[PDB]
């Protein structure tokens, strides 16, 4: 998208639309934590299904 | 828990807004037409604001 | 004997997975709430990249 966006020229529509998914890094810090301390629960949860 | 969750996050959004400003920098007084001009605008939506 | 050795090294592979997680993998039990208690940043984040 990005290289014939820039062939073609122009305000592209589709990195208009999706901006902030072209923009921004995703970060991983946030979540892992959060995983690996959700980790009990899931197993019990699939282990009681 | 809570307090702490919330300070990863707002120093997040913190540096993501000054990367994005450093990269603003550089288009300024860029002249194409009439327009002389350009930037990304960043902003926090209320909702997850409040 | 054989199932309870198993067990033991998958133990220690997740306690091991665990120190790695978040937020900066460090010693987190206490690290978080100590590095705002005081007005620091832990070095290790900001080692992070």
């Amino acid at each position: 998208r990005l290289i014939e966006a820039s062939l073609y020229g122009g305000i592209s529509s589709a990195i208009t639309r999706s901006l902030r998914d072209y923009l921004l890094p995703e970060n991983s810090g946030v979540r892992k934590a959060f995983q690996d301390m959700e980790a009990a629960l899931r197993e019990n949860r699939i282990t009681l299904e | 828990s809570s307090k702490s969750v919330a300070n990863i996050i707002r120093k997040t959004i913190q540096r993501e807004q000054n990367r994005i400003r450093m990269l603003n920098q550089g288009l300024q007084a860029v002249s194409f037409g009439q327009v002389r001009g350009v930037r990304l605008n960043v902003n926090v939506r209320e909702s997850h604001a409040i | 004997v054989e199932r309870d050795e198993v067990a033991a090294q998958k133990r220690e592979l997740e306690k091991q997975i665990e120190r790695l997680s978040q937020p900066s993998g460090a010693e987190d039990s206490r690290m978080i709430a100590l590095a705002e208690r005081f007005g620091g940043v832990l070095l290790s984040e900001i080692y992070d990249d």
